[PDB]
């Protein structure tokens, strides 16, 4: 019924990271349990079994030595601890459930850069049909994702956050759009609100003719 | 990727497509679980046949399943929109190990061309104060999902500081891309203006703003 998995990771080179993986509405202890990772654009690639109720693990050839599986069963979690990091280790890691893989985990993406996080910078996209269009425009953040609201959530119709480009800098940015009346404007108060987890960041920024 | 998939496949609405996955006598032809998985952009995989022929409650009819020598294959028997995704194979083959294949992407073709719709914002106040400058230009509602972008500075093409997103499906199933375009404070107020340009199926359509 469940698997949920731990909040993403940005670490150095040659360091180590551990992400869990927690079970709900099954017995965990009738189901092993497979680590799979997915590097950006590429394929599946799987890592590892770790079984809930025998002890046994196997790993891939590719991670042998450097991965360690094991469970928690006071808390239905399994965890996965990957060592000696590397750039192409950055990909989104999934738990998967059982001899089949039926059901996954929502994925852990583990990101492997010698850059440090940055928070973005947010500036306003002033609206110049009878309507208009105004947005946010979140530059230069590491690494994905953010996302946007507006007016704290009380303003949902009409809403366009695009996906983000990567630049020649190396940092993300994208921008969020909504069409409003165009006689709102200056009676009606716009906010953007982005949040950026990676960072623990968070900014408001007002919109203005 | 121990098992070889073809990277894409396509077909029109209606149509039977099969995706191959394919080994050789060690695994595919010696071993029997078979699991294919189906994976919209930026979501979990999806298990939709294990064991080679079985689908999971609740998944269409339309999904099936095959072996046969060191090949296993999956067949979609009447092609739906909501079929696109990237399908993946993969296999036990004894001792704890499983293999996956590389993946094939499946494209459904038939739906109407849609011309994009382009905004295009200039520099804000705030970040030419900053010393910086931002042309965005966003693109949507497009089908087919490919575009091509160019900038020009007055009439002149834009060589530098063009960054450009692949695009990537709306939830209405038309296309969204947008391009960036860095300028100093100095070079945005120097020229008359500046465009973005965009090009679909030989169509070339734009925005101009001015400091």
């Amino acid at each position: 019924m469940q698997l949920v998995q731990s909040g993403a990771e940005v670490k150095k080179p040659g360091a180590s990271v551990k992400v869990s993986c927690k079970a709900s509405g099954y017995t965990f202890t009738n189901y092993g349990l497979h680590w799979v990772r997915q590097a950006p654009g590429q394929g599946l690639e799987w890592m590892g079994w770790v079984s809930t109720n025998n002890g046994h693990t196997n790993y891939a050839q590719k991670v042998q030595g450097r991965v360690t599986m094991t469970t928690d069963t006071s808390t239905s979690t399994a965890y996965m601890e990957l060592r000696s990091l590397r750039s192409d280790d950055t990909a989104i890691y999934y738990c998967a459930r059982g001899v089949d893989l039926d059901y996954w985990g929502q994925g852990t993406l583990l990101t492997v850069s010698s850059a440090s996080t940055k928070g973005p910078s947010v500036f306003p996209l002033a609206p110049s049909g009878g309507t208009a269009a105004l947005g946010c425009l979140v530059k230069d953040y590491f690494p994905e994702p953010v996302t946007v609201s507006w007016n704290s959530g009380a303003l949902t119709s009409g809403v366009h956050t695009f996906p983000a480009v990567l630049q020649s800098s190396g940092l993300y940015s994208l921008s969020s759009v909504v069409t409003v009346p165009s006689s709102s404007l200056g009676t009606q108060t716009y906010i953007c609100n982005v949040n950026h987890k990676p960072s623990n960041t968070k900014v408001d920024k007002r919109v203005e003719p | 990727s121990a098992l070889t998939q073809p990277p894409s496949v396509s077909g029109s609405p209606g149509q039977s497509v099969t995706i191959s996955c394919t080994g050789t006598s060690s695994d595919v032809g010696s071993y029997n679980r078979v699991s294919w998985f189906q994976q919209p952009p930026g979501t979990a995989p999806k298990l939709i046949i294990y064991e080679v022929s079985n689908r999971p409650s609740g998944v269409p009819d339309r999904f099936s399943g095959s072996k046969s020598g060191n090949t296993a294959s999956l067949t979609i028997s009447g092609l739906q929109a909501e079929d696109e995704a990237d399908y993946y194979c993969s296999l036990y083959i004894s001792s704890s190990t499983w293999v996956f294949g590389g993946g094939t992407k499946l494209t459904v073709l038939g739906q109407p061309k849609a011309a994009p719709s382009v905004t295009l914002f200039p520099p804000s106040s705030e970040e030419l104060q900053a010393n910086k400058a931002t042309l965005v230009c966003l693109i949507s509602d497009f089908y087919p999902g490919a575009v091509t972008v160019a900038w020009k500075a007055d009439s002149s093409p834009v060589k530098a500081g063009v960054e450009t997103t692949t695009p990537s499906k709306q939830s209405n199933n038309k296309y969204a891309a947008s391009s960036y375009l860095s300028l100093t404070p100095e070079q945005w107020k120097s020229h008359r203006s500046y465009s973005c340009q965009v090009t679909h199926e030989g169509s070339t359509v734009e925005k101009t703003v001015a400091p």
